[PDB]
RNA sequence: UUUUU
RNA sequence: GCGAGAAGGGAAGUGUGUUUCAAAG
RNA sequence: UUUU
RNA sequence: GAUUAAGCUGCAUUACGUUUAAACUUUACACUGGAUACGUUUUAAUGUUAACUUACUA
RNA sequence: ACAGUUACCGUAGCUGUAGAUGAAUGCUAAUUAUAGAGUAUAUCUCCUAUGACACUGCAUAACAUA
RNA sequence: UUUUAUGAUCCCAGGCUGGUUUAAUAAGUCAAAGUUUAGCCAGAGUCG
RNA sequence: UUUUUUUUUUU
């Protein structure tokens, strides 16, 4: 069914492609997904909008708005993407996760590193299970009879 | 996650002295009446405008306590009316339903090439 | 710690240092209700009740029958922006 | 039954939308 | 300023142009595909320009004037030119192509990039030469040589030399494999 | 459910490596494989719907 | 143009037309465009002469007739400040 | 209003400590008989070598430098920085023993598989016809998921 | 800029 | 070996453009 | 900066 | 003598005219060329200077 | 969107006042360090630089197995 | 034999389009004859 | 102009 996709190719242009665009308002500049050929310019013509991407958000959480009905049926059609677009679209389980920089075998110590960290937040968990038994608000400490507050968050 | 990495923060009195204000009471003291409507829109309306409909910030995800993983059921969509009114008597027919496709002289299936318009949705 | 000058206090809740190029501020919100303006009061009457009213005319014209017993019907034009348990039943059981 | 693919859920969400508007 | 263009030894007399390329007025960008090779940390174009006409006043015409191709540095000296004064022209011998001496390898513009590796903190199988036909056409830096590819290891002495290989047949009398750089054999 | 699931991410590391290639390098072929398989289940599903 | 410099070739004074009595002082100012219009000098004092680049504006003057024209003080040239205001 | 930033800047700062105190223990340390001037000598780095080498204490110090500090110090020009931060990207993950193709083939590459130079038995065989009617075969590549299993 | 009268 | 007018207003009036359709080298 |  | 035949439709300095007519960056988030590799790299990108003729701001 | 034009009534024609701010000029303010969108703006004269050193690849047979 | 007031012959100048919000029972469902700002299409050749 | 929320027609 590749008659299908005839349309789409471009041979001034070229092959369809997903990449990302630079638009807005200085200073607050947001990411636009997009799909357009391979020679086209960042900020010009497009066939269709995927979404978009706001990798800062007053929240602090990056978010993202993607096209699940959309997405899926591009890439039948054979529109290739860049790297660090496979990233972002693998932790939405739309394709496969990319492998990282310098391949999965060589992370060995990274593995040791995670494993100190996630005990770490197991054994401070311990910690704060004696407090709620007698919590007091008001704590004092034998140097000026000084006040300190605590507060958890 | 917030309940998850939970800490102890121990705050001082002295910690507290920008906290505190001199005023009392707080209110708008710039009013909201717009000066420039054109020079405004061109400026931080449409730059910040990628959408050609009106859609409001989605409700959070819910998720388990224990497992941590999100549940079937959860709140409903929000959909959102200009005016509150949602009703339509003659609705047009948009060209929305085969996005980039189009029948040929044979009468399968095929693709077009043109850039679509930006106020496509906006033009009901 | 305590905060006796303006200099600490700075140097305390400012953000870490990032890149030139990378985007610094966030993106504002626009709510559907308020692109470009923000209305408020500007007169006597600045502080009373203000309840948002969401008209709702009829959603058929047709005579609907009683699911369940329950009658459906509309009775009265008027209608505000919560919704009436009559009403609630029926788009209950349309999903 | 118990969808574990984001895809899934995705889809989900879609056909309750729709249900809803239709008559 | 860069050097005038000549013609190489066997090439009868051309008529110079007026203009590096087309372009030359209207465009300065655009950059032709066979522009000379001059600057610090290249390679000539073999038989574009290596070779250009010699002249000298006729108080410094010789015999030793003509032998100035089999007096080249090492670094300069290609097979042709090495074959040449050998024993039987170097017929019944070994050759290879010794690759640690080339000019933008350590001078140049670009002789600072970045590698995959990254940079060389710190026995080999190098291919052997046996030159079987030879045919000179310009003497003494052209010829058409035919000869059998193989691949030989290296020893342990200090030397750059080739112990009991070559071993394997790689492929029937071809043509030469390089031009730029040789060394001797054991023969 | 294979190639979106856990099972992927270890079927890329247990690869057979080969002479003059990088390891980032055998992850990455093999990875590639996988998105060719997912292109086609893609297809034949839009085609039938 | 907002404004257009000129150059002051002839100083007069011009009586307005009854029933205004009294003298108001004129002065015809030849634009860069090649074009001369009477211009007004409204404020106290005079300063111009024959031969002064002033920088002429828009302004109807009822009371000279034809003159459409009033000069700018301070940006122009060799055109001292007010006196007493 | 004051107070909600306040709590949630003072909770991130701690984070940010603790996180960075176990990196520093867990770093990676130099082989025997490199110091901080050897590192900085065998990469070809340029005439000022000693000044770069004096401005850190140890070598903790240098890994764990982020990109913003680099920048401080006067005697570090673009193509410096840039080829600083890949040495040490690369010696972290052992990327960089010993330079060779070689070596590449014979640590990062050994994966033991369970049902590997085996005979086919009688139990084998009838699993290979069960999986076969469960993926299709005239589709695709059926040869990628039935060797997982 | 300074700050519990 | 591959890419490169990414800095072009000089030509044209029924033209340049827009719209409706079509295109298995 | 009464959040740099 | 051996081919010896060089300065723009572009950019910059100075000057004239007009009411008015633009020079300061660790220039490294992207797009894109090259390529076996998120293995390299490039002013057309991005961020700052501003007579505010605009948003937000006890 | 409205007033004014002898101190009677139809036409006709004028002054102030709205919005869009995509020029110039005058007075007064450099007053925390979270300050922006478009052809990035027109004509003419003299002199200097460019044009062989422009990006990438030796996988352009390389650094080559106890 | 052919065009010609439904403009034939003929002189000078101008290249075509899109841009989301936008108050008022002109409550626009596309801003209602004609108003723009990142953008689409398009713009001859030459070393004799 | 919302303590533990990054959600809120807050008014």
């Amino acid at each position: 069914v590749r008659h299908m996709f005839l349309p789409f190719y471009s041979k001034e242009r070229g092959p369809p492609r997903i990449r990302m665009q630079v638009a807005g308002v200085k200073g607050k500049r947001f990411y636009k997904i997009v799909a357009a050929n391979q020679r086209d310019p960042r900020d010009g013509k497009h066939m269709e909008v995927l979404g978009s991407y706001a990798p800062c958000t007053p929240s602090g959480v990056e978010e993202l708005r993607l096209r699940f009905s959309r997405i899926k049926f591009w890439l039948a059609a054979g529109a290739a993407f860049n790297s660090k677009m496979g990233g972002l679209l693998g932790n939405a389980g739309l394709v496969p996760l990319p492998p990282p920089m310098f391949g999965w075998r060589t992370k060995a110590r990274y593995t040791l590193l995670e494993s100190v960290m996630q005990k770490q937040e197991k054994l401070r968990e311990n910690q704060l299970r004696e407090y709620f038994k007698t919590a007091e608000p008001v704590v004092y400490r034998q140097v000026s009879e000084d006040r300190d507050d605590v507060e958890q968050e | 996650w917030s309940q998850k990495q939970r800490r102890l923060l121990d705050v001082t009195d002295g910690m507290l002295m920008f906290c505190r204000k001199h005023t009392r009471l707080s209110f708008k003291k710039h009013h909201g009446v717009i000066r420039r409507q054109k020079t405004h829109y061109f400026s931080n309306v449409r730059p910040f405008l990628w959408r050609s409909s009106r859609v409001l910030e989605p409700p959070p995800l819910l998720l388990y306590r224990h497992s941590g993983k999100p549940a079937d059921w959860q709140l409903p969509a929000r959909p959102f009316y200009r005016q509150g009114v949602s009703g339509l008597l003659f609705p047009p027919r948009l060209r929305r339903g085969f996005p980039s496709m189009r029948v040929n002289s044979k009468g399968q299936f095929v693709g077009v090439n043109k850039m679509p318009y930006i106020a496509e949705k906006a033009q009901p | 710690v305590s905060f006796k000058n303006r200099a600490e206090w700075r140097a305390f809740m400012r953000l870490p240092p990032k890149s030139r190029v990378e985007p610094r501020r966030p993106i504002p919100r626009i709510f559907p209700w308020r692109m470009a303006h923000n209305p408020l009061p500007r007169r006597y009457p600045l502080y009373k009740h203000r309840t948002l009213f969401l008209p709702l005319s009829l959603p058929s014209y047709s005579p609907q029958p009683a699911i369940s017993g329950v009658a459906v019907a509309p009775l009265t034009i008027t209608t505000n922006a919560a919704q009436l348990p009559r009403t609630l039943l029926l788009q209950s059981a349309v999903r | 039954r118990k969808l574990r693919l984001h895809q899934e859920r995705a889809s989900r969400g879609h056909i309750e939308y729709l249900r809803q508007l239709e008559r | 300023v860069p050097p005038p263009l000549k013609s190489g030894i066997g090439e009868p007399k051309k008529t110079g142009y007026k203009f590096p390329h087309v372009f030359f007025p209207y465009k300065s960008r655009y950059r032709s595909p066979h522009r000379q090779r001059w600057w610090p940390g290249s390679a000539p174009r073999f038989l574009l320009h290596s070779h250009p006409k010699r002249w000298a006043p006729r108080r410094d015409l010789s015999f030793a004037f003509f032998a100035f191709h089999g007096l080249k540095p090492f670094a300069e000296k290609n097979l042709y030119e090495l074959m040449h004064s050998l024993p039987l022209r170097g017929a019944s011998s070994y050759f290879w192509r010794e690759a640690d001496s080339d000019p933008w390898k350590h001078l140049g513009r670009k002789a600072n990039r970045l590698q995959a590796r990254g940079v060389r903190t710190q026995g080999r199988k190098q291919l052997v030469f046996s030159p079987r036909e030879i045919y000179y056409k310009r003497r003494p830096f052209h010829a058409l040589v035919f000869g059998r590819l193989s691949v030989g290891q290296l020893g342990a002495s200090p030397p750059e030399a080739v112990p009991p290989e070559p071993e394997r047949a790689e492929k029937p009398p071809d043509c030469e494999s390089k031009e730029q750089r040789k060394c001797a054999g054991v023969s | 459910h294979f190639l979106l699931g856990p099972a992927a991410i270890e079927q890329q590391k247990a690869a057979k490596m080969q002479r003059g290639l990088t390891p980032y390098q055998t992850e990455l072929f093999m990875w590639e494989r996988q998105m060719r398989e997912i292109r086609k289940i893609y297809r034949a599903q839009y085609l039938q719907r | 143009a907002p404004q257009k410099k000129g150059i002051c070739v002839k100083v007069r004074v011009q009586t307005p037309r009854k029933p205004n009595s009294g003298l108001r002082k004129v002065a015809r100012v030849r634009l860069s465009t090649g074009r001369t219009v009477l211009v007004y000098i409204p404020g106290i004092g005079h300063n111009l002469n024959v031969h002064s680049v002033v920088l002429v504006r828009g302004g109807r003057c009822k009371d000279v007739p034809g003159c459409n024209y009033k000069a700018v003080r301070g940006v122009a040239d060799l055109l001292p400040v007010k006196n007493r205001e | 209003k004051t107070f909600k930033r306040f709590i949630l800047r003072y909770k991130q700062k701690e984070e940010e400590a603790e996180d960075l105190l176990l990196k520093r223990t867990y770093t990676k340390p130099l082989p025997e008989g490199w110091t901080v001037l050897t590192f900085l000598e065998k990469i070809n780095i340029g005439e000022n070598a000693e000044d770069i080498a004096a401005a850190f204490s140890s070598w903790t110090d240098l890994a764990n430098a982020t990109i913003d500090v680099l920048q401080s110090v006067e005697g570090m020009t673009n193509q410096q920085r840039r080829l600083i931060v890949k040495h040490v990207r690369l010696y972290n993950h052992g990327l960089w023993p010993e330079n060779s193709y070689e070596d590449y083939i014979d640590k990062f590459q050994a994966p033991p598989l369970e049902n590997e130079n085996k005979e086919w038995t009688e139990a084998d065989d009838a699993r290979l016809l069960e999986l076969a009617a469960q993926y299709d075969v005239s589709f695709g590549d059926p040869w990628l998921y039935i060797s997982w299993e």
